[PDB]
């Protein structure tokens, strides 16, 4: 295992979580 | 068969540098099993741990099968697929299953 | 008369 | 009014009859008690 | 207030030209029009090219090169793991690679076309987010994990009943797959999604054609559970749960072959923590 | 013989055909109901 | 409507439904005759009850 | 003639408790509603409570007995403790020792009673207000699979050990063992139908939620008043899905799709599980006879070995 | 008013007949009782 | 009216029935009495 | 108004009797003490 | 509206569907003739009932 | 008022004929009774 | 008016012809009866 | 509009649809000729019925 | 009014030609019949 | 608009679509000539029908 | 005004103290350094 | 009127670029040339 | 004015950047230059 490519791909898998987090944050901010 | 290497059994096997105090079944290998389980060596092989399609058998026997099968795959450093095609467990299409039958008879 | 739900209420 | 409608009776009876017929055919023909459609 | 509108006026009212992504990048959309009921734009052509080529490559690899007309007995399989990350036109697994690339192009084009159609109607971007979750699931199954592991032969085969053999063998290689924490979270979210869908469908159907007010369903859902969520809250919960179910199960399948080899040996730390190790007797030790 | 057993048709193929045909027909009828003329708010005044 | 139908079946049939019904019953009669013939021929070939 | 205030603020057995409602702020900000309570506590609701807590008490006390009445071992081992049905040597008998199957029998009987009484609660509280009874029949469809798992499949097989144990890990073990015992469950056609409907339910839930939130600027989530006259939000949702797929739905029949897709899952699963042991004792061999298994003569097994 | 439409009767009967005919032809074909479509 | 008769009746009856069933189950599983023994 | 309803008591007692009959039959006939329906 | 349709079938057709109906029935007749010829040739080649 | 339209009849009959033709060709090919497309 | 439009007929006929051509070419190439594309 | 169409087919065709129809039918006839020639050549090469 | 537009016809024909060219080039390359682009 | 389109094709074409159509048909003829030459060269190299 | 309330700080402090006391007691009991509760 | 110069420029440029990338990738993958070879 | 100079500048700049990144990645991960490991 290269451990450098694997961590880049893990970073991509984690970045895939971002739009849902942004949706929750937008809902929270826009409803005071 | 000769494809496995032709290795022999000597004193360093079963001992690994110790005269007495040998410990089969140490606490390290009992991670997910009850700490009193032992290999069922009073049965007959092949046929002692077969469960597929049997209507005189239920989940108790399947659990007793699974304990032994996890022991076998922990003592090899491998997964369930060293010896099976996981789409049909009765299948004998891997040679390690025959080797395992011979090694169950030996033990 | 004709309603989104398939009803025809006066 | 009447307790039940004619249409409901027809639907229930027809479906029950069809399902019972198929079930009885499956149970009887798959028992091996009768020599039917055999090579 | 309200009157009968034949739905031709509602469709013709909302058709506008040029508010898409390509219209903002190039200043114009080359294919900005409608064919039948469908909106063709850019990314509506790329997607259709990918769809046609993927279907053709799949059927050629199945019917030919395997000689079977039985659709449920094909094995559209990748190259072996001894080939590495190399592609060779003269070796088995070439029509699997072509089909995989075409399908990727089709799915990404579908996502971008959804973004375009959202932009035309002045909506939010929830549908592209929800679809991009499962598109990323496909990408991690067929691109990221094979690259990290080190071969194209780590992807699953595209046969109808035979991709279930890959699932079975991969799940029993990393035994026990039930003991994967992200697997459990994903299963929990799938079951919760089905329960919530049934609850919402029942709730809306139970009040449809009745001379009642819009506050009866709140009293119904407060008499039974002590708590009623609301009208936008239930649809938000639906969206969030649906997306998260697959977002969490990406991690389990990625970490199965790269950082972990055994999901029974993962839980070996639990009994060794100082708070409760060394407190039992025989067969209750550890 | 190249043919499946009768259970193959009973449990596998008839349900698949039923599912596909039911999906097609349900889609046809739901789209027929959705795109008809009923009470709507006028798009010109509402927007 | 309700013109060519007989007096007995007026509360059940239309002018067009009556014609379609006649077509359907003729189809069923023809199919029944053919089915009887086919069953007799296949029994002569190979009886399936033994 | 239904008085909602009386329905929510009545006293006695046929009435509510937690009468002064609470309020949670983060639920108000995220979900849009934060009031908690009051909750109805009438008949059919005390019976469920009492029988459920009887079964739960039995299970937890047996956990404690197994551990040895040691709280620290109890906390350490809580997620792999269970009570199991009587083993295969017993058949469907009830003369089983308490630490070998009697506790499971008692707890399961009480659980059956509680779920039936909860169905009755849903039905009667739906009729008491002005709404129809659609949640009760969905729960009935869900309970069909529950009673197949816990009562009828063991009855047809002939032993109690065909049923799951009561534990966090025991359900996973039951799933694994039941798939292993009867061939391979991937080649069960009604398991394929169940998975079809489950994944369709998740897809449809995500689609409906996303498209209602995306059009919520024009109050499209008020689906009660949108079934009398449809405004800009519903029109935009219809146009979106028509320009994407070529066909769309209403603000009425989409929830029909939801109900039936969620309902078919449990029915297909119950049929498949019941057939699993009693008619087809091996699903891979059956699939071979039914021509749905691929040949695979030369596997590349270097993928499946470390 | 009549309990059932003519259209419903036609649809139900035609669909049931077609399904039954296909099922019986495929059940008889794979039994091996008759020398039909045999290599 | 603080205490309601209907609640007391329902609770007492249900508690008695549950206790009777539990005691029968425990005594049957104990094996001390012959009862339904083979 | 009415402290007790006849209909509710009828429903509850009937259901309890049916459940008890089913349970007692199961427990008695699955124990092997009586020679009932022996092959 | 329906001038070419015979009086018997007026409640079921208008003259823009009578023509398409005639086309369809002619197609079906031609197909049936070809099918009979094909079946006779195939039986003369190898009988499928033995 | 006629029960069925001409368009629906045409669509249903045409689709049924095409599907039956494809299915019968597939079955007769896979049977192995006729020479046809043998290597 | 009339049952079908001209454009729907054109679309259906062209799509069906293209699909059938591709299917028949694939089946005949896979059968192996002809010496068509061989190394 | 509906003036180049023959009187029989007026309720079904336009002028533009009539022209496009003529093009399509001529295409079909040419393709059928080519298909017949191709089939004769392929049979002369290797017959597919034995 | 004409059935089809000229733009739609150009787009559809161009798409079909490109797809067929790519498909035929990829099939012929890997068929192995021609000594073209061989390592 | 259509003042240099021939009288026969007036209902179908425009003034600019006529010129674009001419360009497209010339492209197709040139491509067909090139394709015929390429096929003849490839057959002379290695025949694919044996 | 105030950043924190008295109620919140009291709740947090009491919870933290109880949890820490239990944790330290458990660690010291399982360490085995002291005799304490021995058999 | 339905044909504009800018849209055709966009389409032709995109098609040419994609074709060039595809042909480069296929020729590199074939292995027939000693190009970027270890 | 059909073409805006700003749009062409932006499009060409982005295309050049993307092509530079792609060519770097393709050349570096090959048998030759071997990620500069040598
Ligand atoms: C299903 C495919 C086609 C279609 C295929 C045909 C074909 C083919 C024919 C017709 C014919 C007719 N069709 Mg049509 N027809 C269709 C749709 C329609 C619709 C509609 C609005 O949908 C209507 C109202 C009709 C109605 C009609 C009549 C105008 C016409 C004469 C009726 C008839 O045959 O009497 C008698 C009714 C019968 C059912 C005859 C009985 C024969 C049946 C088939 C039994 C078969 C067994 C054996 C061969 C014969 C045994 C004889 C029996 C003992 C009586 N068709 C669809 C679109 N139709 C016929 C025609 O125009 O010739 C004058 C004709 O040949
Ligand atoms: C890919 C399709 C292209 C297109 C490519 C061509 C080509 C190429 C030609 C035309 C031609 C025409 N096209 Mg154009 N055309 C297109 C779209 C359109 C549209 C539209 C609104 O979409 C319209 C109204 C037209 C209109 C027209 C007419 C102006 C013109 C005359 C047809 C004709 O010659 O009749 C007769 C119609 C026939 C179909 C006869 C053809 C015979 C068939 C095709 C036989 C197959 C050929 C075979 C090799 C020959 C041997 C077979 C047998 C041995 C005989 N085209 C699309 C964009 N078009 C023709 C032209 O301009 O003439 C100078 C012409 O050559
Ligand atoms: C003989 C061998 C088997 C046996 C095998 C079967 C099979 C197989 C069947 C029965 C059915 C019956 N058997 Mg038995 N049965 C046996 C022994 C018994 C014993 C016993 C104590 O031994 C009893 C009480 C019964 C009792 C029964 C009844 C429940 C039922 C007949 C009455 C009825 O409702 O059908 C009368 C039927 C009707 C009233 C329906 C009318 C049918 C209509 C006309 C449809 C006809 C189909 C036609 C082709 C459609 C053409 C339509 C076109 C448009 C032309 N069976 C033995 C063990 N039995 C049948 C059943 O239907 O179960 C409900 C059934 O199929
Ligand atoms: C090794 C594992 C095996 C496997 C072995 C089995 C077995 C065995 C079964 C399934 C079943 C299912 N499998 Mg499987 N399955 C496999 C792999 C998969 C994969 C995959 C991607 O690999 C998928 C998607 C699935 C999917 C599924 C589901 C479709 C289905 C169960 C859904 C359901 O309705 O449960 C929801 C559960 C219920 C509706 C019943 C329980 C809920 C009730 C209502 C509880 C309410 C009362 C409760 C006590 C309330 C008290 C709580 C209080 C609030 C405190 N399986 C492989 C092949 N699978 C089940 C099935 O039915 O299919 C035939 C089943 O029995
Ligand atoms: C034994 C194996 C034989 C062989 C024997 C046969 C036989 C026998 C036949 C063919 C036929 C064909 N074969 Mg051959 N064939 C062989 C090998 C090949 C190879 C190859 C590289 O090996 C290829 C490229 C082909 C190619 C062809 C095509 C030229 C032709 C099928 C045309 C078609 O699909 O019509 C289907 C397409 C349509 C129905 C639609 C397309 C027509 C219109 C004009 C499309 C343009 C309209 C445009 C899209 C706009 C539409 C308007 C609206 C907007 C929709 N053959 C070998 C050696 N082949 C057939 C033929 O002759 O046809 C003429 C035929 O009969
Ligand atoms: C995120 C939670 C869930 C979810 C939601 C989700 N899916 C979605 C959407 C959303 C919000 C859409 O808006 C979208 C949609 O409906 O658009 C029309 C869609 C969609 N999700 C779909 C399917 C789908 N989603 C699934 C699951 C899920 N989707 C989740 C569990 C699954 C599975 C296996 O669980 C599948 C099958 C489609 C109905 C649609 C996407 C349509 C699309 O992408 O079109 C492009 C391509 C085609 C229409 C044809 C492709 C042909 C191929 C190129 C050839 C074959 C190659 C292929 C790789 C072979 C595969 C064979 C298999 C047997 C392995
Ligand atoms: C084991 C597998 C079994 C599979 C079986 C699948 C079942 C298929 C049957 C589908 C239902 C067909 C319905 C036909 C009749 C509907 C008529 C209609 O149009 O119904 C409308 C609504 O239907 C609508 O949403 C359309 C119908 C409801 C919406 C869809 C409901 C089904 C949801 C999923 C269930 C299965 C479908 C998918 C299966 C994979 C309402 O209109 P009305 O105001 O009443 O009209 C009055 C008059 O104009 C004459 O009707
Ligand atoms: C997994 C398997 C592969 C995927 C297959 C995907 C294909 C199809 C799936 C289902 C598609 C149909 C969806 C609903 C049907 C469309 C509805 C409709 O009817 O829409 C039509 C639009 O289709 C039109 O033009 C025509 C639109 C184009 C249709 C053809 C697209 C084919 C795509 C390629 C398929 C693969 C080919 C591979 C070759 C081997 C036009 O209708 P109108 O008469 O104008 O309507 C009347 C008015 O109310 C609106 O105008
Ligand atoms: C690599 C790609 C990384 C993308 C990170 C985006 C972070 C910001 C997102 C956001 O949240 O952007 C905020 C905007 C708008 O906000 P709103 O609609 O909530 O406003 C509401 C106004 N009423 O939503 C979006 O753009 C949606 C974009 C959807 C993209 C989902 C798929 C992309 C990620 C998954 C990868 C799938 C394959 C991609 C190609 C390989
Ligand atoms: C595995 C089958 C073994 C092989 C191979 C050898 N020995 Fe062993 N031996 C084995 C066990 C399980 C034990 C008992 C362990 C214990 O704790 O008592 C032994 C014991 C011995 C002893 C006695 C040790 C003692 O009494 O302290 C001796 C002297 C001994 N074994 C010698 C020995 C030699 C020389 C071997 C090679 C020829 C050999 N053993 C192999 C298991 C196994
Ligand atoms: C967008 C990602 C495209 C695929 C990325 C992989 C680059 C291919 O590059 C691969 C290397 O990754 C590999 O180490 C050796 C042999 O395994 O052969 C090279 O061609
Ligand atoms: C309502 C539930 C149906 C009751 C079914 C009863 C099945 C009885 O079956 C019993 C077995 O369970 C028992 O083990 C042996 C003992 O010899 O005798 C049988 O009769
Ligand atoms: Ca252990
Ligand atoms: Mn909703």
């Amino acid at each position: 295992m290269n451990w450098i490519v694997a961590t880049f791909m893990l970073m991509f898998v984690l970045v895939a979580f971002l739009p849902l987090v942004v949706s929750l944050a937008y809902t929270w901010v826009t409803n005071p | 068969p000769a494809s496995v290497g032709g290795y022999q059994i000597t004193c360093a096997t079963c001992h690994n540098g110790k005269a007495a105090g040998l410990e089969p079944y140490p606490i390290e290998i009992m991670n997910t099993l009850p700490n009193d389980w032992r290999l069922p060596l009073e049965l007959d092989y092949p046929g002692g741990l077969v469960v597929t399609g049997r209507k005189d058998v239920s989940n108790h026997e399947v659990e007793q099968n699974q304990f032994a099968m996890y022991h076998m795959n922990v003592s090899m450093g491998q997964g369930c697929t060293f010896c099976h095609n996981a789409r049909y467990f009765p299948s004998y299409e891997i040679a390690q299953k025959n080797h395992s039958i011979i090694m169950l008879q030996m033990t | 008369a004709a309603a989104p739900a398939g009803a025809a209420a006066a | 009014d009447r307790p039940f409608e004619f249409r409901t009776s027809v639907v229930v009876s027809t479906l029950l009859g069809l399902v019972m017929a198929l079930l009885i055919h499956f149970v009887v023909l798959s028992s091996g008690a009768f020599n039917w459609l055999r090579a | 207030s309200a009157e009968v509108i034949p739905f031709s006026i509602i469709e013709e009212f909302y058709k506008r030209p040029g508010k898409t992504l390509a219209a903002r990048f190039f200043g114009v959309d080359p294919f900005d029009f409608w064919i039948g009921r469908f909106y063709v734009g850019l990314f509506g052509a790329i997607s259709i090219i990918g769809i046609i080529l993927g279907v053709a490559f799949y059927l050629y690899e199945g019917v030919v090169n395997e000689g079977t007309l039985n659709i449920l007995a094909m094995r559209i399989e990748p190259p072996p793991v001894s080939q590495g990350l190399n592609v060779d036109p003269a070796q088995p697994g070439f029509f699997w690679f072509l089909t995989m690339v075409a399908a990727t192009i089709a799915f990404v084009g579908w996502l971008l076309r959804q973004i375009d159609i959202s932009l035309k109607l002045d909506m939010g971007m929830e549908v592209p987010i929800a679809f991009g979750a499962v598109v990323s699931s496909w990408i991690t199954l067929q691109w990221l994990r094979p690259i990290a592991m080190g071969a194209w032969g780590h992807g699953f085969p595209l046969g109808i009943t035979h991709h279930l053999d890959w699932v079975s063998n991969i799940g029993y290689q990393y035994y026990n797959f039930f003991y994967n924490p992200f697997h459990a979270i994903g299963i929990t979210l799938l079951f919760a999604s089905t329960l919530f869908l049934h609850m919402h469908g029942s709730a809306v159907l139970s009040e449809a054609k009745r001379n009642i007010s819009d506050q009866n369903i709140h009293v119904f859902w407060r008499n039974i559970l002590g708590y009623s969520i609301g009208e936008i809250g239930i649809h938000r919960v639906a969206f969030w749960t649906g997306a998260a179910s697959v977002l969490f199960s990406n991690l389990c399948i990625f970490l199965s072959g790269t950082f972990v080899k055994d999901w029974n040996a993962f839980w070996g730390f639990w009994d060794k923590m100082p708070i409760w190790n060394g407190v039992g007797q025989g067969a209750l030790v550890a | 013989s190249p043919w499946p057993v009768w259970s193959g048709y009973a449990l596998c193929f008839v349900p698949l055909a039923a599912v596909i045909l039911g999906f097609i027909i349900a889609a046809r009828f739901t789209d027929k109901q959705a795109t008809s003329a009923y009470l709507r708010l006028d798009p010109a005044k509402a927007n | 409507q309700n013109d060519l139908v007989p007096d007995q079946w007026k509360p059940l049939f239309n002018n067009a439904e009556w014609l379609v019904h006649d077509i359907v019953v003729k189809t069923i009669y023809g199919g029944l005759i053919i089915a009887v013939i086919a069953h007799v021929l296949c029994w002569a070939w190979t009886p399936w009850i033994r | 003639p239904i008085d909602l205030h009386d329905e929510e603020y009545r006293d006695g057995l046929e009435g509510t408790i937690a009468k002064p409602p609470g309020h949670v702020g983060w639920m108000q900000r995220l979900l849009g509603e934060g009031q908690v309570g009051p909750i109805y506590v009438g008949l059919w609701g005390v019976i469920s409570f009492i029988t459920f807590f009887a079964s739960a008490f039995i299970i937890l006390v047996d956990y404690g007995r197994q551990v040895g009445w040691n709280p620290i071992i109890y906390l350490r081992e809580f997620w792999n403790l269970a009570v199991y049905p009587p083993p295969t040597e017993y058949g469907l008998s009830w003369n089983v020792p308490w630490d070998k199957g009697g506790a499971w029998l008692a707890a399961t009987f009480f659980l059956h009673i509680s779920v039936l009484t909860w169905w009755a609660r849903l039905y009667t509280r739906a009729k008491a207000t002005g709404v129809g009874t659609q949640l009760a029949w969905g729960f009935a469809s869900a309970l069909s699979l529950y009673f197949v798992i816990y009562l009828f499949h063991p009855l047809a097989l002939g032993n109690w050990s065909a049923a799951p144990g009561h534990g966090f890990r025991a359900i996973l073990d039951w799933t694994n063992y039941v798939s292993i015992h009867w061939g391979n469950f991937y080649y069960n056609p009604f398991h394929m139908l169940s998975i079809f409907f489950l994944l369709g339910s998740t897809l449809l839930l995500a689609m409906h939620g996303a498209t209602i939130v995306a059009t919520s600027k024009w109050k499209s989530e008020m689906e009660f008043t949108e079934m009398m006259a449809e405004g800009p939000g519903t029109q935009r949702a219809q146009l979106f899905w028509r320009w994407v797929m070529g066909w769309n739905a209403n603000s009425y029949n989409i929830h029909i799709w939801a109900w039936w897709f969620a309902a078919f899952t449990a029915i297909t699963g119950a049929i498949g599980l019941f057939l699993s042991g009693t008619l087809v004792p091996d699903w891979y061999a059956w699939g071979e006879t039914a021509k749905i298994v691929a040949p695979w003569p030369n596997p590349d097994w270097a993928q499946y070995v470390f």
